């Protein structure tokens, strides 16, 4: 069945961390690209003088 | 679909637009400014399908 | 429209699809393999009309 003494390196273990966890060492990386408001664009520059 | 290497979930920052404001002779930025709003988007990677 | 030579009937054979499921770690693929299924279907032939 499931295998015997796996290494788990999500798991915080630890004397006093709860280790509930599965992923608790890992730690998020950032993202590919940054999020930015949509451009808005300007209607009146070629209509009036 | 973008790509990530060694990590458990993916961040991605966003960016809130500005306004503009009128500076009257004698008067300093300083004193009107509001800010960028900021702030994440998390897309955390799944398991091992 | 098939051609066959001194057969009696012909059989066609069809295969399924599968199903994609998370592996924990520690948890072995064999223990929720499920196989693609398998079966035919036959075409024979009647006698002279």
């Amino acid at each position: 069945a499931n295998m015997q003494g796996g290494q788990r390196l999500g798991t915080n273990q630890g004397k006093g961390q709860s280790a509930a966890d599965k992923l608790a060492l890992f730690l998020k990386v950032f993202g590919g690209e940054v999020l930015t408001a949509f451009a808005r664009t300007s209607v009146t520059t070629n209509r009036h003088m | 679909q973008r790509q990530i290497s060694s990590g458990k979930s993916a961040q991605f920052p966003v960016i809130g637009r500005t306004k503009a404001a009128y500076l009257q002779p004698g008067e300093s930025l300083d004193d009107k400014r509001k800010d960028i709003k900021h702030t994440e988007k998390t897309i955390n990677i799944d398991g091992l399908l």
